[PDB]
């Protein structure tokens, strides 16, 4: 039994017409910045099982084209910007909050039907996430209780470091690694020379005892037994 | 990578008159693999009236391979075709056709088909393999008058390709007298990379055109004294022994191309050096300075106005060739040029005068490796008294992980440790000493023949590789490496390296070894 | 502008009555040239890429087969010069044949003609945009708009051994330092600092394999390396200069001019051409920093650039000592 929930963030949608409470504001403590934002989830098919997949692909290439449009020009109109960058910002941590805050009720109506539990993120994140303090420990405390978890990344171009990891956004840049999370890679399916590890853009004009770089790391799979069964 | 996917002569087009394939198994005058057998006619085949097929490397559905190519090789129209299919398979192809019955441009039967030659390549391929892939196909594919399915040939050439990575070359080399280099690289490439054809051809100082094969061969069924002029010191004799086999035969060349074949031992040594790993060195000059007796005049009409509209018409309006006339004309001449061997070319006395007049005047001076003699041609320009000698580009032994007590980094002089009038810096009679002593007879080619990888090691190191390991600076490396030779309790200073290979502090050796120094 | 096409085509394989209908946009797919490229755009092996050569040209081309009750048999061919690079437009072809693909399982575009009519524009508008910039949104649908990129495919990097020098080409203050990676911008900025040993601990305390990989891809896109620049030579300094030393054998070394081992001669025997092409040095000192460690701009890049834009000079260096 599915869902297939698309989500994302949009910055400078200060206010409308009475558009209030849908709004929030991020900021940091060290050095001051401090910007509106809001976060939109769109939900596609909710508690449904069936046979015979591949009409969600269908759907989800309509939601593809029409998605900017239905994220941008909506609850609040200042000049808007649409789905900001993985590795800068995003709304993962809150989003395993949120499957987590799905799960803990799982006594309240109680199918005979199904026995496991799984919440499965798809990013093209390169695995990096600039992640407030407090949230991170709390999922962790939550995490204790029932481990239910998986990640994985789309975006291929396993990097030069430990992959999972988060830069603290707490109100030397402060890493952590977790060591709960189960994060898997998606390369495409072609063969060619040397499989560069870097992008590039072109612009007109104490202790400190976890970095990420000394940590060695070949290939991960994606793990397809601990994602079919 | 230069593997061999498939060389392949499908019966696939047999369009004439009468006794082959038509609708029967495949069959042919003098080769009838036939009665519904195994049917091959690809690359790797035992062939005789029975043949095996085998099947190795071709990245893709080899059996799909052959169906396709039955009807993906034929041409229509003639010429030579290239078809580059999937990332990782090309095949350079070579049809040629001639249809005739009993015209034969006498035999039991006219046999003519479209013919179907063609070998294959993986995904990293280079122009001169493919022209030496056309130039092969055009040997081979000529007329056979008689219809022949010689599958020795096939053998030979599958072996051929596998087993000598170079085309064909020759052990005996010519000369770079004058002439050489521009008739070489007036055309570039007449014809398959071929120095017999070069040197014939710069030989009779004529083009002639008789063929020339890669290692099988396919036939198609004057003396001058300038040359032993310039050849005096290097190869005169078997060289004209080659005139004579290219004034008289064809395809006969490997009975008389290889058979013909203190100071008098190094004298060998420089000939068995200049054929793989030394190189000599010449200078040069260049008239080119200025800002914003006889040398004033020139400075002022090559600064302030273009030069050869000017200087090269007074020295005969005043009825005198004198020091100006020969530092003005045949200097800017050699400036054309840029070796010195115009300046040897042009004389009669000038060869004593000339640098001597450059140290007179603000002639710009230079000194280089010399100009485009690359390994792809043959030998320049033979040893006299006076040419310099320096190898670059040939590897050599190894120091520090064996622990040999000879010492071999490769440093400035390159190889740091009446006689060699010819060397002219420090790296020949380095690298030599380094080589062998002057005593052993045969044995001493011998071991010439053992340098390839010099008693057995790969040089991993060049001098900066200690600075990199450990805290050895210029000073520390030079001073235990100036004296190794002679006491290996300096070398096994360092050579005790195993126990900063075993280092168990995770880090840095650096540190380790600069602690296990006094210890 | 390198690669250069000029025609593309959509065929198909008709019912008995017409053989192969042709779908051309503008050279030109003439008589001869599909007689004899007829066996190839028929093929038992389906949904592989297949370019050939003719006297004119090169079709790169794929075919797919479909709809296998009165077996439906399509290609889409994509026929250009006959010596150009043609390598970096192989993808593009099979992606079009993908979308294709999907065009007809989703919407059916190749079973009524309306559509087969509209589908001309769009090799119109490819036609155009291509050869116009190299990257096509193009929308056909509710629920397709194609997407296309011309990758340039670059050649293999070399090897990046452990004691070279990274030199930028390029500059460093021309891109976004916020999108790079996180070990390039740990590497980037103890780049000018020479030696690869020395900068790796010096800053980035990484894998040395990890650094070896990160100037491994900038030697890929735009870094260039050379070898270490300890003080072979001291006597070239009796000439006068004006304050041009140190990135000198740098520059000329970067334009891979040179016998390495620099000794004491390389150095003043072009350091002439240096001066008529126009408080200490403590010089004992650049040694003991070189192990591991826990007129008003000075003309060096200026003139050789400036008479870079002519070539004897560069003839006279590439010929190098």
């Amino acid at each position: 039994e599915v869902t297939v929930v698309l989500f994302s963030r949009t910055f400078y949608d200060a206010k409308s017409v009475d558009e209030f409470p849908e709004i929030n504001r991020a900021s940091i403590r060290q050095d001051h910045k401090g910007r509106f934002y809001e976060d939109f989830y769109k939900v596609v098919v909710q508690n449904e099982r069936r046979e015979e997949w591949t009409s969600l692909l269908v759907t989800i290439k309509k939601l593809f084209i029409q998605y900017p449009v239905l994220v941008r020009l909506e609850q609040a109109e200042g000049f808007p910007q649409g789905d900001n960058s993985t590795s800068a910002q995003g709304n993962y941590l809150e989003a395993i909050n949120l499957s987590f805050n799905v799960f803990d009720k799982h006594y309240i109506n109680r199918n005979f039907d199904r026995t496991g539990q799984m919440s499965v993120v798809i990013t093209p994140g390169v695995g990096v996430f600039e992640v407030d303090r407090l949230l991170m420990i709390l999922t962790k405390q939550r995490m204790i209780d029932n481990g239910i978890g998986v990640d994985l990344v789309c975006m291929g171009e396993q990097p030069l470091h430990a992959v999972p990891l988060f830069k603290l956004h707490n109100r030397g840049d402060d890493y952590n690694i977790p060591h709960w999370i189960n994060h898997s890679f998606y390369t495409s399916k072609s063969q060619l020379f040397c499989n560069s590890f870097t992008p590039r853009i072109k612009l007109a004009g104490t202790l400190s005892a976890p970095p990420v770089v000394p940590g060695f790391c070949c290939t991960v799979g994606v793990d397809w037994k601990s994602l079919t069964t | 990578d230069n593997t061999s996917p498939i060389s392949v002569i499908l019966v696939s087009s047999g369009s004439r008159g009468n006794k082959l394939l038509f609708r029967y198994p495949f069959q042919r005058s003098q080769e009838h693999p036939a009665s519904q057998t195994s049917k091959p006619r690809s690359r790797y085949a035992a062939s005789n009236t029975g043949d095996h097929a085998d099947e190795q490397d071709g990245d893709s559905r080899f059996s799909d391979v052959i169906l396709a190519t039955i009807l993906a090789t034929k041409s229509e129209m003639c010429g030579q075709k290239f078809e580059l299919k999937i990332d990782n398979v090309r095949f350079v192809g070579h049809p040629t056709l001639l249809q005739h019955a009993l015209g034969q441009i006498k035999r039991e039967a006219p046999t003519m088909i479209l013919f179907n030659v063609v070998f294959a390549l993986r995904a990293n391929a280079d122009p001169s393999v493919i022209n030496c892939l056309h130039n092969l196909s055009r040997r081979i594919a000529t007329v056979l008058q008689h219809e022949e399915r010689r599958c020795q040939y096939l053998t030979r050439e599958a072996k051929l390709i596998l087993a000598l990575q170079d085309e064909v070359s020759a052990m005996a080399d010519g000369n770079e007298g004058p002439q050489s280099p521009f008739h070489h690289i007036l055309p570039k490439c007449k014809l398959a990379r071929d120095l017999k054809e070069a040197y014939d051809s710069l030989c009779t100082s004529g083009v002639v055109r008789l063929h020339i094969n890669s290692w099988l061969e396919v036939s198609f069924c004057i003396p001058p004294e300038a040359i032993e002029r310039s050849l005096k010191a290097i190869r005169p004799y078997h060289a004209l022994l080659l005139l004579s086999d290219e004034k008289s035969l064809l395809g006969e060349l490997p009975i008389d191309c290889s058979p013909a074949l203190v100071k008098n031992l190094q004298q060998l040594a420089q000939d068995a050096d200049l054929a793989l790993l030394q190189v000599f060195q010449l200078a040069a000059h260049l008239v080119y300075w200025g800002k914003a007796y006889m040398l004033s005049p020139n400075a002022s009409v090559c600064l302030y106005s273009p030069l050869a509209e000017q200087f090269s018409h007074q020295f005969p309006s005043h009825d005198l060739p004198s020091v100006l006339a020969k530092f003005s004309l045949p200097v800017s001449l050699s400036e054309f040029r840029n070796p010195l061997a115009p300046a040897v070319q042009e004389t009669q006395l000038i060869q004593m005068v000339v640098w001597m007049l450059q140290r007179r005047l603000l002639i710009q001076l230079h000194t280089y490796v010399c100009l485009m003699a690359s390994p792809s041609e043959e030998e320049p320009r033979p040893r006299e008294d006076d040419v310099p000698f320096t190898a670059r580009v040939g590897g050599r032994s190894l120091s520090t992980p064996n622990a040999l007590s000879f010492g071999s980094p490769t440093s400035s002089d390159d190889m740091t440790l009446a006689e060699l009038l010819p060397s002219g810096d420090s790296p020949l009679n380095q690298r030599m000493t380094e080589n062998l002593l002057a005593s052993l007879s045969e044995h001493e080619r011998a071991a010439i023949l053992s340098v390839p990888a010099a008693q057995n090691p790969e040089d991993l190191r060049m001098f900066a590789r200690l600075l990199h390991y450990f805290r050895g600076r210029h000073h520390l490396e030079e001073i235990m490496y100036n004296e190794n030779t002679r006491r290996s309790q300096l070398l096994m200073l360092f050579d005790k390296f195993r126990s900063v290979l075993v280092v168990t502090t995770h880090e840095d050796p650096v540190i380790a070894v600069f602690q296990a120094l006094l210890p | 502008s390198g690669c250069r096409i000029e025609c593309i085509f959509f065929s198909e394989f008709h019912p008995t009555l017409g053989p192969k209908i042709t779908y051309q946009v503008p050279l030109f797919d003439t008589v001869q040239v599909y007689i004899i490229t007829k066996p190839e755009l028929q093929n038992k092996l389906i949904t592989v890429t297949a370019m050939e050569k003719k006297l004119i040209g090169c079709p790169v081309c794929i075919e797919h087969k479909k709809y296998s009750r009165n077996a439906l048999l399509f290609n889409l061919g994509f026929v250009c010069d006959a010596q150009a690079k043609t390598c970096a437009l192989e993808p593009i072809v099979k992606k079009l044949a993908g979308y294709l693909t999907t065009l007809e399982l989703e919407s059916s575009f190749v079973s009524m003609e309306e559509s087969k009519q509209k589908l001309v524009p769009i090799m119109t508008i490819l036609l155009e945009e291509l050869n116009a910039s190299g990257r096509c949104t193009l929308p056909i649908d509710e629920s397709n708009t194609i997407h296309l990129k011309v990758i340039e495919q670059r050649p293999d990097p070399p090897v990046a051994q452990e004691y070279d020098v990274p030199v930028f080409t390029k500059d460093k203050e021309d891109f976004f330092n916020s999108q790079w990676d996180l070990t390039t911008q740990q590497i980037l900025p103890y780049i000018d600092g020479f030696r690869h040993i020395q900068k790796i601990s010096a800053e980035a305390d990484v894998e040395l394999n990890l650094v070896r990989i990160a100037i491994q891809n900038l030697l890929y896109y735009g870094v260039v390396t050379l070898v270490s620049i300890l003080q072979y030579s001291n006597v070239y300094c009796p000439t006068p200069k004006v304050q041009d030393l140190v990135d000198d054998k740098s520059l000329q070394e970067a334009c891979l001019s040179y016998v390495t081992k620099q000794g004491h001669k390389r150095a003043s025997l072009r350091d002439v051409f240096q001066l008529y092409c126009s408080q200490f040095g403590l010089m004992k000192n650049l040694i003991r920093r070189l192990q591991k460690y826990p007129y008003t701009g000075c003309h060096s890049y200026d003139e050789i650039c400036c008479k870079t834009g002519m070539s004897y000079h560069e003839l006279d260096e590439r010929l190098e000592n």
